[PDB]
């Protein structure tokens, strides 16, 4: 079974950046992030291939947040730029052995708490 | 929404390249077309 | 003006993996990275803009090599996987206070040299 | 060579998306298309 271990998490501003980060302890096609806020279901957010590196995002967080993988390393980045509050949520990132990230992926991270505030 | 070779993903909801799916025993019509040339 | 440093160079092998990074003392709208082989001319790799953070690639890198930026840090990172013995080049970071990243940019980096081995 | 939103830029080599454009002087042809017909939300 792949182990994946979540870092970067944390508390952020409006229009302020974040990167997240994922180690697995083995290599998988895919990889990516989910996340789940507040009394909602847990929703799709980016994931990126192994050969060749092609990455997708979620149509509510294109051209804000990119991802990128390590597959030497074994790792995945989320880096979230132009954060919303509507950004705040648990932040999972997943693994999967199939062509195109599933919404039942076959590993699951802990979980990292991401929480956007406005201001004043 | 998507591009010309890509396919939306409706649980995703995130457009998804097609030659992800050439591999695969049944890509989306969609994507036939690249996937394998016309 | 703008001062750009350039980290994570070296020696890698084909078909691996190497994580560049570029650190910048100011914000400008276009962030990215060109690399220069022995005996021939400095080529354009890839970029991403500010706001919206879109990338492109040069066709050759592209589904091997991604990039991102934080807005906050002004750092700009090119993750190198699949990595090719004709990818041994001298990597400049760069920046430019345009909506697309020019050939002859305001800024330029020291140029840090990446090295693809290759195996047998 | 390149999307139905993205030009060509040959000194680049590199597809780049026609958003990056609207608000140049004089926006590629091909991307007056997508940007004369887009919106600001």
């Amino acid at each position: 079974e792949v182990q994946l271990v979540e870092s970067g998490g944390g508390l952020v501003q409006a229009g302020g950046s974040l990167r997240l980060s994922c180690a697995a302890s083995g290599r998988t096609f895919t990889m990516g992030w989910f996340r789940q806020a507040p009394g909602k279901e847990r929703e799709f957010v980016a994931a990126i291939s192994l050969s060749p590196t092609l990455a997708y995002y979620a149509e509510s967080v294109k051209g804000r947040f990119t991802i990128s993988r390590d597959n030497a390393k074994n790792t995945v980045v989320l880096q979230m730029n132009s954060l919303k509050p509507e950004d705040t949520a648990l932040y999972y990132c997943a693994a999967d052995r199939k062509s195109v990230m599933s919404i039942r992926p076959d590993y699951w991270g802990q979980g990292t708490q991401v929480t956007v505030s406005s201001h004043h | 929404q998507c591009s010309q070779n890509e396919y939306f993903d409706s649980l995703l909801h995130a457009c998804i390249p097609c030659q992800l799916r050439c591999s695969s025993n049944t890509p989306p019509l969609t994507c036939q077309r690249y996937c394998n040339a016309s």
